[PDB]
């Protein structure tokens, strides 16, 4: 597609002015975190960056990237600076030059995770405006569902 | 089919007449409840109210905000529970072929 970026494009190389749109939305509700508490650990990245091809189960036997407390420097950093200071851009800034090789989080691996995570307003941001794709698809029941009208 | 603007976007006027009718029926938990919204929501909702703020608003900012649900399913979340008072008072922001329900 005409899309700005790719599911292989890394994060670090998304425009920082539409990793701070992505951030704003993540930093609703304190989403950052539950995506920060679910990122797997030695992933191979661009392997996983392709559409189903991050198997959260499989991916998760390795163990989690983050502990809890990972997730408290953000927040104790964060609260040191103003009110408007965004939680979730320094959660990015942090995992995009994260890893080593292959390890550098990706756009695919983001929108995989922001979905397993029910995150779907920044789901469908990454979608829409940085893959040029559709929405992704909603659970049947729960919170991210839809509700027909009978 | 659904054309509505995001639960997120809608004007804080009728955002505020919505939300106020919800707090006086007091069916917040009813609402999360309906959703399946998690313990920490659900008590993210009750902190708010707790310390005066609208219960119901919290709801739409949790399940809109982090849901991206719209106005169209806001009406038929209120169909379903039966609060007809509350799709009235959002009927301009969702489709006419759906105000045979209210």
């Amino acid at each position: 597609l005409s899309s700005k970026y790719s599911r292989n494009t890394e994060l670090r190389r998304v425009e920082d002015n539409d990793i701070y749109r992505l951030a704003k939305i993540l930093d609703e509700n304190s989403c950052w975190r539950k995506l920060m508490s679910i990122i797997p650990k030695g992933m191979d990245v661009q392997a996983c960056s392709g559409a189903g091809c991050l198997n959260f189960p499989a991916e998760i036997k390795k163990g989690f990237k983050y502990t809890a407390q990972d997730v408290f420097q953000i927040d104790e950093a964060a609260n040191r600076l103003p009110p408007d200071q965004s939680k979730s851009q320094m959660m990015i800034d942090e995992w995009k030059t994260s890893g080593k090789l292959n390890e550098r989080p990706t756009v695919g691996v983001l929108l995989q995770l922001l979905v397993q995570a029910e995150l779907f307003s920044a789901a469908d941001f990454v979608a829409l405006d940085f893959l040029n794709e559709s929405t992704p698809a909603r659970p049947v029941d729960g919170p991210g569902a839809l509700i027909s009208l009978e | 089919l659904d054309n509505t603007m995001a639960i997120r976007l809608l004007p804080l006027p009728v955002r505020a007449q919505l939300c106020a009718h919800l707090d006086a029926l007091d069916v917040w938990q009813q609402l999360a409840t309906a959703v399946k919204l998690y313990p920490d929501q659900v008590e993210q909702i009750s902190s708010q109210k707790q310390r005066g703020r609208s219960a119901s608003n919290e709801f739409l900012n949790i399940w809109g905000g982090q849901y991206n649900h719209t106005v169209q399913t806001l009406f038929a979340l209120f169909k379903k529970l039966k609060l007809h008072n509350a799709m009235r008072l959002i009927k301009d922001y969702v489709s006419e072929d759906l105000h045979k329900y209210i």
